[PDB]
RNA sequence: GCUGCAGUUAAAAAGCUCGUAGUUGGAUCUUGUGGAGGGUUCCCCGCCCCUUGCCUCUCGGCGCCGGCCCGAAGCGUUUACUUUGAAAAAAUUAGAGUGUUCAAAGCAGGCCCGAGCCGCCUGGAUACCGCAGCUAGGAAUAAUGGAAUAGGACCGCGGUUCUAUUUUGUUGG
RNA sequence: GACGACCCAUUCGAACGUCUGCCCUAUCAACUUUCGAUGGUAGUCGCCGUGCCUACCAUGGUGACCACGGGUGACGGGGAAUCAGGGUUCGAUUCCGGAGAGGGAGCCUGAGAAACGGCUACCACAUCCAAGGAAGGCAGCAGGCGCGCAAAUUACCCACUC
């Protein structure tokens, strides 16, 4: 929040610049850095979070440097020890044709998860789409966190 | 433990036919056996039936008419399609000339001769001759 | 008794299948490959090799006679083999230290009737049939 | 290895509706490089040599060509494996005859004969809209012809008309509902109808709906729809049959019916 | 041996009991009269209580003398299943036509006067193409979900903080 | 008209990435990890995305739903034999994709090669010599030796297909 420069190099966003010219602000102040951000497509929707927001992440979807193409997916939240990312579990059937019946399998993916999603738990679901290979092992990021369809954090009033 | 209701119900009804016992009571009821007996009973397999509320699932009392060979259940609840129905029937029925397979599909609970009619797959629950 | 028909079960069907199928004495010669190894021919239908010794086997009872055979050396392995000699007196065309071909006894890789413990017959020699030479068709070049 | 580019074509990898024998040969012949994609168009060799039959072998072809006689779209091509395709015209000046490239109801081009005033325009599909420098608009068709300062009102999807001594646009038809069409690939090829649905996908393919003259109903993906008339009228005149698509039965009924191929 | 084997005595049930993963899991939550095709009641319209379950906009054609109506869209709690579209090399296999002298094959071939016809007609079909991905209908069966430390809703009110910077004649305040 | 050249768009492709799919084995139960293993920030190199590589930092990643290790007389697929229904076995082989020119490594030219009917060196074979030196790669077509139960002529032609 009211630090991020934590690196051994200046962070910021492209393609924003500040003036140096007509500085007076008197008493008090305003933000100096306006924010950039855009739309996914698809009927996604952007989070408050990174429109409001002070955060800097260059493979973010929203606010950095990404294109979403190809295939969307969905899976389960199951391990997040990672910084900005996170390891979701994917579970399937398998058909035997010999036998008229079926077989259980999984498979897991890495993903990259930005700011502006800060409430995910173990067992949340959580829908992603492919990018450019982001990592040596990462190819997809998070569009959209949920809950519904099953139960609550902590009791049903939540 | 008891893991099916339907699989009961009918052999219930088979062990009473072949001591040639005139009625039978089933326990528990469902949905499913009212729905499957009336199939048994459109086709003149049965005669008519009656039903006992007690708070508690209730019961079956049916009455038998001496021409049931057998009726019988497929545990796995299989699906099957138009072009693979020729297959189950050469495999379970006694005959071309009679006997029917009974399907759960989503128009409803039906004879396996409707299915083609009614251009529909879907689900195996038993058979009688 | 007992078989699983739950619709999920399709890994425990055809994993306990797998497994035992290595009880059938026919399947687990062919898969583990010792009997390959074992197999004085290599895999072959027959073999060539050269003839040691001249040798007169006793049957066994209830019957009585003396079954002429030949040991051998095949050529590709340099391993040791007793043939049987068929027709009556085809033991004086065989010679000795020279070529044979043998073939089996049609039993793959058991013995047949009364001879104890030959597997195996001669089919051609020094590169003549033996039922060319004993229908008279032939003779050993010499 | 595959250390660079192919250059031969074997006889069973060749396209189907060439209907090359079995037994004369290995080879066939590999398509010269140019405006249509090697799956979508027809020789000039198999033309002359297979279907107007003017020549027996390949040399017999070889010198038709180096005499100048056969023009493609107005200009004379003496590449005997030239890749002509979809609406282009071949004019044959020395034997008087001229014919347009148009698919059969089964998915093959047909031989159609057409009058010298015809032989002067053909319709282009629109493939991109783009703006170069100095801010001049420029147009791309289905053929790699590339116009400058085209109608601000031409889209994307859309058909235009051009003549072939100039090269400029003459006219054009809008892509929407009621208009006439026909199919350039998938199963449907060959098939002529009206445009009667759009159905649009975000990502992935849209689907067209069109509807036939006798009534039946078919469907493809955006990629397979060219428009060729205004309403219900063509811009072109049509070959035998007029993309009807009639079943194996009813075509069984007509060949013994009307008695055709010397009964 | 899935369909489809066997384990008292012929080969074969752990000495006995607990138990995590795996497989399997009880009952329950909207129907009959009327019309068409067809029968002598049930499958398509419209109804006891809901029939696309709701809804009211706005860029965008229809019906008529502005206002009120009827096709998109938000979308119907999420999936399996099933039925239908689309899109997938050829050869091989199946399958249609055709007297290679018959057949295996092949993709041909057939009419007419004489040669004065400067020729004419016609084929090179069609089906199948697991699974996984894409798509539009059906809603039985099997998973899955909502308010108990009350929240849905009314053109319903109120304090407070952030804030796009439209409508005004514009550039600035 | 012919030939030529910088830049767009085409055509023929090539390269890298997504989802789902595999034969036997526990007398293979835990494995990987600045000797880069999983991830973050800046950069170098490259046709371009990327631990591809370097510096600093974090402590991760996979497994009973079989990882990691070993075997295969294992090149994959279209397909083939046998077959009531369900299956079992095979696929070096004319079409499509991959790999390799005795064994390993390095590189020139070019739009395209880490090429072998191109080059440089080591390792294994081996030819000629005036002993100073020089030259080499049939898993192309014929033909030979060796091997083994086991496989054709050192013929004619660009007429056809390309």
């Amino acid at each position: 929040m009211a630090d991020i420069q934590t690196e051994r190099a200046y962070q910021k966003q492209p393609t924003i610049f500040q003036n140096k010219k007509r500085v007076l602000l008197g008493e008090t102040g305003k933000e100096k850095l306006p924010r950039y951000y855009k739309n996914i497509g698809l009927g996604f929707k952007t989070p408050k979070e990174a429109i409001e927001g002070t955060y800097i992440d260059k493979k973010c979807p929203f606010t950095g440097n990404v294109s979403i193409r190809g295939r969307i997916l969905s899976g389960v939240v199951t391990k997040m020890k990672m910084q900005r990312t996170i390891v979701i579990r994917r579970d399937y059937l398998h058909y035997i044709r010999k036998y008229n019946r079926f077989e259980k399998r999984h498979k897991n993916m890495s993903v990259h998860l930005s700011p502006c999603f800060r409430d995910v738990q173990i067992g949340d679901i959580v829908t992603v789409g492919e990018c450019r290979p982001l990592s040596k092992t990462v190819r997809f990021n998070v569009l959209k966190v949920t809950k519904a369809a099953g139960t609550k954090k902590q009791f049903q009033k939540f | 433990v008891r893991m099916n209701v339907l699989a009961d119900a009918l052999k219930s009804i088979n062990n009473a036919e072949k001591r040639g016992k005139r009625q039978v009571l089933i326990r528990p009821c469902s949905k499913v056996i009212v729905r499957f007996l009336t199939v048994m009973m459109k086709h003149g397999y049965i005669g008519e039936f009656e039903i006992i509320d007690d708070h508690r699932a209730g019961k079956i009392v049916v009455n038998l008419t001496g021409r049931l060979n057998k009726c019988g259940v497929i545990s796995p609840r299989f699906d099957v399609q138009l072009k693979d129905l020729e297959k189950w029937q050469n495999n379970l029925l006694p005959s071309r000339q009679f006997g029917f397979i009974v399907l759960t599909t989503s128009a409803g609970i039906m004879d396996h001769e409707e299915a083609r009619r009614k251009h529909t797959g879907g689900k195996i629950l038993g058979f009688f001759f | 008794m007992g078989k699983c028909r739950g619709l999920r079960t399709a890994r425990k069907l055809r994993s306990h299948r797998r497994d035992q199928k290595w009880h059938d004495k026919q399947y687990k010669k062919a898969h583990l490959g010792t009997a390959l190894k074992a197999n004085p021919f290599g895999g072959a239908s027959h073999a060539k090799g050269i003839v040691l010794e001249k040798v007169g086997v006793e049957a066994k009872q209830p019957n009585s006679a003396i079954r002429k055979c030949v040991r051998v050396q095949l050529i590709k392995n340099g391993k040791k083999i007793t043939a049987f000699v068929p027709n009556d007196g085809c033991l004086n065309f065989i010679e000795e230290n020279d070529e044979v071909l043998v073939a089996g006894f049609g039993r793959k890789g058991h013995a047949v009737g009364d001879i104890p413990g030959v597997r195996f017959k001669v089919v051609k020699v020094a590169n003549v049939s033996l039922l060319a030479l004993y229908k008279g068709k032939k003779e050993r070049p010499r | 290895m595959a250390r660079g580019p192919k250059k031969h074509l074997k006889r069973v990898a060749a396209p189907k509706h060439w209907m090359l024998d079995k037994l004369t040969s290995v080879f066939a012949p590999r398509p010269s490089t140019g405006p249509h994609k090697l799956r979508e168009c027809l020789p000039l060799i198999i033309f002359l040599r297979n279907k107007l039959k003017y020549a027996l072998t390949g040399d017999e072809v070889k010198k038709i060509c180096m005499q100048r006689f056969i023009k493609i779209d107005g200009k004379v091509r003496a590449d005997i494996t030239y890749p002509a395709g979809f609406m282009d015209v071949i004019s044959i000046d020395k034997t008087g005859e001229n014919f347009r490239l148009i698919y059969d109801t089964k998915g093959r081009f047909a031989v159609h004969r057409i009058t010298p005033e015809e032989a002067k325009y053909k319709l282009c599909k629109v493939r991109k809209i783009f703006v170069g420098t100095k801010g001049i608009p420029h147009l791309v068709t289905h053929d790699a012809r590339t116009i400058r300062y085209p109608d601000p009102l031409i889209k994307m999807n859309d058909t235009i008309q051009i003549d072939l001594e100039t090269g400029k646009i003459t006219d054009f038809i809008k892509f929407d509902t009621g208009n006439l069409c026909m199919v350039t690939g998938g199963a449907n090829l060959g098939r002529i109808g009206v445009i009667t649905n759009r159905e649009r996908h975000p990502g992935s393919f849209d689907v067209v709906h069109v509807k036939d003259a006798n009534g039946n109903s078919f469907a493809t993906r955006l990629s397979n729809i060219f428009v060729i008339g205004k309403g219900n009228k063509p811009w072109i005149s049509l070959p035998r049959g007029k993309g009807i698509r009639l079943t194996i039965a009813e075509e069984r009924d007509k060949r013994l019916a009307a008695k055709q191929s010397s009964g």
